């Protein structure tokens, strides 16, 4: 759907069928799960590609390749992680612990640091910052 | 959706709630069992140990009808041997229906379900006509 997402798919086809076949064979696959680590069955593999494998090939090729990277990418951009940097961890309730930040700036041991931060990002200025006024630090 | 499979007399329970509705229970057994095989053409080790816990469950399940099986051969081994009356009370006995039940639980078991008794389950069956032959020979 975009143009780098392209680059990357075109860049670990080449990874998987490395010895330049054009389609995906098993032991290219095996020799992939072998790099990673794993060893499994001549059975379940089997399974797997027969999934994946739409033209009864046997052997999967690049759109295919993009059609499983497709459905896991975009079945489940800048939302998830300012969003889940601190108040996703609160889930729509817009009330930060200040103790979380104190154990933030504790385990990264750094040097001097006040926290009128959250002093003087106070919106609500009650003691706590909202999702809203949360994006507003940021 | 590996969480979903976490699970043993609880089977005995299932039973406890209760024919055909037993192959159906193995039968639904056999769907988790196609299941789990579609999602290790999905994903091993969390898979292969609930894997073997299936080869726990469904042959522990078959155990606990096969002893009810062998109940069901030992109390048949049982019957197996004014006296009129009696004679003409055992005359009446569906007692046929009463072996054929205990041969579909066992056979449907043994075979869409996959001891030396297959013989004895035989000559349960030729019993009946043994048992007409000492009859006719108990009629004088």
């Amino acid at each position: 759907l975009t143009d780098e997402e392209m680059d990357m798919c075109r860049k670990a086809f080449a990874m998987f069928d490395k010895d330049g076949s054009g389609t995906i064979d098993t032991k290219e696959l095996r020799t992939a799960l072998s790099a990673l680590g794993q060893n499994p069955t001549e059975e379940d593999m089997f399974v797997m590609i027969s999934q994946v494998d739409q033209d009864g090939s046997r052997c999967i090729e690049f759109k295919e390749f993009v059609r499983v990277i497709q459905i896991n990418k975009q079945m489940s951009a800048d939302t998830l992680d300012a969003f889940v940097a601190l108040g996703g961890n609160l889930d729509k309730t817009g009330r930060i612990l200040v103790d979380k930040l104190r154990s933030i700036c504790e385990e990264f041991e750094l040097t001097v640091n006040v926290d009128r931060l959250v002093k003087d990002a106070d919106r609500d200025l009650n003691g706590f910052l909202s999702y809203d006024e949360f994006r507003a630090l940021l | 959706t590996f969480d979903k499979y976490d699970f043993l007399q609880a089977a005995y329970d299932h039973f406890m709630r209760s024919l055909e509705a037993f192959e159906a229970e193995l039968k639904k057994y056999m769907a988790i069992e196609t299941e789990v095989t579609m999602i290790n053409g999905v994903n091993h080790p969390l898979k292969n140990s609930l894997k073997a816990e299936a080869v726990s469950w469904k042959t522990q399940f078959a155990q606990n009808l096969h002893k009810q099986c062998s109940d069901d051969l030992k109390l048949d081994n049982y019957i197996r041997d004014l006296e009129d009356v009696r004679n003409v009370m055992a005359v009446l006995k569906v007692r046929e229906k009463e072996s054929e039940i205990d041969n579909l639980i066992g056979p449907i078991e043994e075979m869409y379900g996959l001891t030396t008794m297959v013989s004895d389950l035989r000559y349960g069956w030729k019993k009946l006509k043994k048992v007409a032959t000492e009859v006719s020979d108990n009629l004088t």
